[PDB]
């Protein structure tokens, strides 16, 4: 039983992933007998921080990426005594 | 009056002229028996997807 | 090789192609009527009766393509917001280098290419990305002969024993002269000052 | 229909309309969770605060997220969570996403822009002290750096007291929030309206399926039944469109916010 109502076929585990199938009010599911959890935000870390500290980075990497755009699609026309 | 749901008791009160009680879209929500004279609260059977 | 990168363009087709099909289909609905069919409900019936069984089939039928038309509005209004935003990616990444930042690409922006695609654009967009961080020591100014003197442009930094200054986004250490430092007024108010020369 | 072998039957021969209603909602349903997530999901990770505050005089206690609520919701959140304020075969589903997350998400950003500055926004979190990040934005509009340190006090002053008149006004006027109660109020009539359209006779003799068919027989009820169904239809589909229509301007103002929220928070527009 969960918030959003409850899932019979699920058994529920006390863990955290990165879910892929979401169900709701945070619980989600996987696979790995199907599984249900709390999906997990993200691995959490604390920057060191000080107001004397500073990150320099050394090196660098260019990378490629791609994204995509519709921008029309197909022109349709219909007549109305062949269609009625 | 034709119906279905679960009944159950309701606290309120109707005057003694009034016989039944609706609130949104015709949705009645009290009836007063006819026979022993209480009021009763009917609610929807249990629904979801 | 991986499949399934495409998913927008594929997911239009198929969202056009339903709403064909499903037009299509709503012909062989009856809505109330005897039959889907205007010939034979024509060659069964009589003159004044069959008459209303075919305006109940043409009010379903215009009511059926009115709806087709206002869902064909709805997406085309989409589109037309997609592909100015297209248009703006064109006309100001490919045409020159953006400043607003993870507007084209995640990092510090390069360069973009335009490809076709059947029914849109792919743009390739060239980024960086830093890396191999250190953490070094700083102090926001630097006053000689009790006078502050703040970077022209850069930061400073130390390994423990001598300062220097560098860029923000790569690290390369310089002494320090007058050159790359500007002064104003005296260290006594700043928090963070220390000695050096 | 609500429970009527015959409605269900006169409603089948009806085409498909009803699997298109039902797949344009699932489809805006969806769209609100997309919203929610390329709005707020922007950090590959989740940060925190270290416990020892120090921002060079600045003072963030009524922003930051307060351990001791069980929400973790810092007192703005909560100022304006108190300032803002059944069932006929229409359902409400909960979002994706609790409130606990968001929260989450907020103070990991806002925790990342303290010490990080905008360089987590490209790739790795770099620590950098704050009355720094204040001299590089300075730079960033024709003001020299050489302003901020003679005047860090002065400033740091007059931001505290800034902020608490910020507070001060949220909680004492009123309707300060007006867009989005603006907008809880027309979804709240919307389905009001929609829900009162049910008592109209649409030209039936009466408004409700089983009286007609219990006091008549299954060769009249028919016309009364369809009247009531076309009725029932055309109001469901304006409903529909109109949904349809306000999801689209929803959809146009969260891009507005993301692309706020991606120049302003990430940089300096
Ligand atoms: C910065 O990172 C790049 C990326 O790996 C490094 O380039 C590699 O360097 C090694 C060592 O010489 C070579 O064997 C590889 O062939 C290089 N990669 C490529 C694609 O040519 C580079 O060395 C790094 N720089 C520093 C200073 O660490
Ligand atoms: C700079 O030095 C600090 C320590 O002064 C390093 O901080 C580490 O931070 C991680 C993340 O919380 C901790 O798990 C480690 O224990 C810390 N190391 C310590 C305390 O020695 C940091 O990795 C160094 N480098 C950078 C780029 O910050
Ligand atoms: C910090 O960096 C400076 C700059 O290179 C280092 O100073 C040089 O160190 C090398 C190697 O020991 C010597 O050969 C040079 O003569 C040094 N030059 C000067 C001007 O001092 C210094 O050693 C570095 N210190 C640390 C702790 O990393
Ligand atoms: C950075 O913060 C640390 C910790 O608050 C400061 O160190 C303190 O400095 C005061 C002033 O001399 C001393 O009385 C304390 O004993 C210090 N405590 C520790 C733990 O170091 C430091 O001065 C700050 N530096 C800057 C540039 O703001
Ligand atoms: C930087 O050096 C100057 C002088 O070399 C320091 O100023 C004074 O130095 C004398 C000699 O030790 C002290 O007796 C005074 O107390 C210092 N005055 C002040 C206001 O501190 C100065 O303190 C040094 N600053 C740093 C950050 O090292
Ligand atoms: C930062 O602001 C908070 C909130 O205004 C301050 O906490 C209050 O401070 C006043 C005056 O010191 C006290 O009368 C209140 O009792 C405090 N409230 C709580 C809940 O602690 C805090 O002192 C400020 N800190 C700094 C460094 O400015
Ligand atoms: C772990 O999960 C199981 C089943 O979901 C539950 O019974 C149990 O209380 C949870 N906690 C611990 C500590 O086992
Ligand atoms: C109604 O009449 C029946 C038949 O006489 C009787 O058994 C019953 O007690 C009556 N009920 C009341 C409330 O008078």
């Amino acid at each position: 039983q969960t918030r959003a109502g409850c899932l019979i076929g699920a058994e529920h585990v006390n863990n955290s992933y990165e879910c892929d199938i979401p169900i709701g009010a945070g619980i989600c599911a996987s696979y790995q007998s199907i599984i249900a959890y709390t999906m997990s935000l993200g691995v959490e870390n604390s920057v060191a921080y000080s107001n004397n500290s500073i990150a320099i980075p050394t090196n660098f990497t260019i990378s490629v990426t791609t994204e995509i755009l519709p921008v029309s699609m197909t022109k349709t026309s219909v007549d109305c005594t062949m269609y009625i | 009056l034709t119906g279905t749901g679960v009944l159950t008791e309701s606290n309120k009160k109707f005057l003694p002229f009034q016989q039944f009680g609706r609130d949104i879209a015709d949705t009645t929500d009290a009836v007063r028996d006819p026979q022993t004279l209480e009021i009763l609260d009917i609610t929807p059977c249990s629904f979801g997807g | 090789s991986t499949a399934s990168a495409l998913g927008k363009l594929q997911d239009v087709v198929n969202q056009n192609a339903q709403a064909l099909n499903t037009l299509v289909k709503q012909l062989s609905s009856n809505f109330g009527a005897i039959s889907s069919v205007l010939n034979d409900i024509l060659s069964r019936l009589d003159k004044v009766e069959a008459e209303v069984q075919i305006d109940r089939l043409i009010t379903g039928r215009l009511q059926s393509l009115q709806t087709y038309v206002t869902q064909q509005l709805i997406r085309a209004a989409e589109i037309r917001a997609s592909a100015n935003l297209a248009a703006t990616k064109m006309s100001e990444c490919v045409l020159g280098q953006s400043k607003r930042v993870d507007f084209c690409g995640k990092g510090y922006h390069l360069m973009s290419f335009p490809q076709s695609a059947p029914h849109g654009v792919v743009f390739l967009h060239v980024t960086y990305v830093p890396a191999q961080e250190k953490n070094f020591t700083t102090a926001p100014a630097i006053c000689h002969d009790g006078k502050a003197h703040f970077p022209r442009e850069g930061v400073f930094v130390s390994n423990g024993t001598h300062w220097f200054v560098t860029q923000r986004n790569f690290y390369e250490p310089q002494i320090i002269t007058t050159d790359n430092t500007f002064v104003s007024g005296n260290c006594d108010v700043v928090i963070g000052i220390v000695n050096n020369t | 229909c609500g429970d009527s072998t015959e409605c269900s039957n006169l409603l089948l021969q009806y085409g498909s309309f009803c699997t298109q209603l039902n797949r344009a909602l699932t489809g805006i349903a969806v769209e609100q969770d997309k919203n929610t997530q390329e709005v707020f999901a922007q950090v590959k990770q989740i940060y925190k605060t270290p416990p020892i505050k120090d921002f060079g005089g600045f003072n963030f206690s009524q922003i930051l997220p307060d351990p001791s609520k069980p929400s973790k919701r810092s007192f703005i959140e909560d100022l304006l969570f108190n300032k803002v304020t059944k069932f006929n075969g229409l359902t409400v589903l909960p979002p994706l996403l609790t409130d606990e997350m968001i929260a989450q998400y907020t103070s990991a950003l806002l925790a990342g822009t303290i010490t990080s500055g905008w360089t987590f926004g490209a790739g790795a979190a770099l620590q950098i002290p704050f009355a720094m990040q204040m001299a590089y934005r300075f730079n960033g509009i024709g003001v020299t750096q050489n302003v901020l340190y003679e005047n860090q006090k002065l400033i740091a002053n007059q931001f505290n007291s800034a902020i608490g008149k910020i507070q001060d006004s949220l909680s004492s006027t009123a309707s300060a929030l007006g867009k989005l109660q603006d907008v809880v109020n027309q979804n709240a009539q919307a389905l009001n309206t929609l829900v009162k359209q049910l008592s109209s006779n649409f030209g039936a003799i009466s408004s409700v399926l089983n009286d007609i068919l219990s006091r008549l027989d299954k060769v009249e009820a028919e016309v009364q039944i369809d009247r009531l169904i076309t009725g029932r239809l055309q109001s469901l589909q304006t409903y529909v469109t109109q949904q349809l229509i306000r999801a689209a301007e929803i959809r146009a103002s969260a891009n507005l916010a993301a692309t706020k929220m991606s120049e302003c928070v990430l940089g300096q527009s």
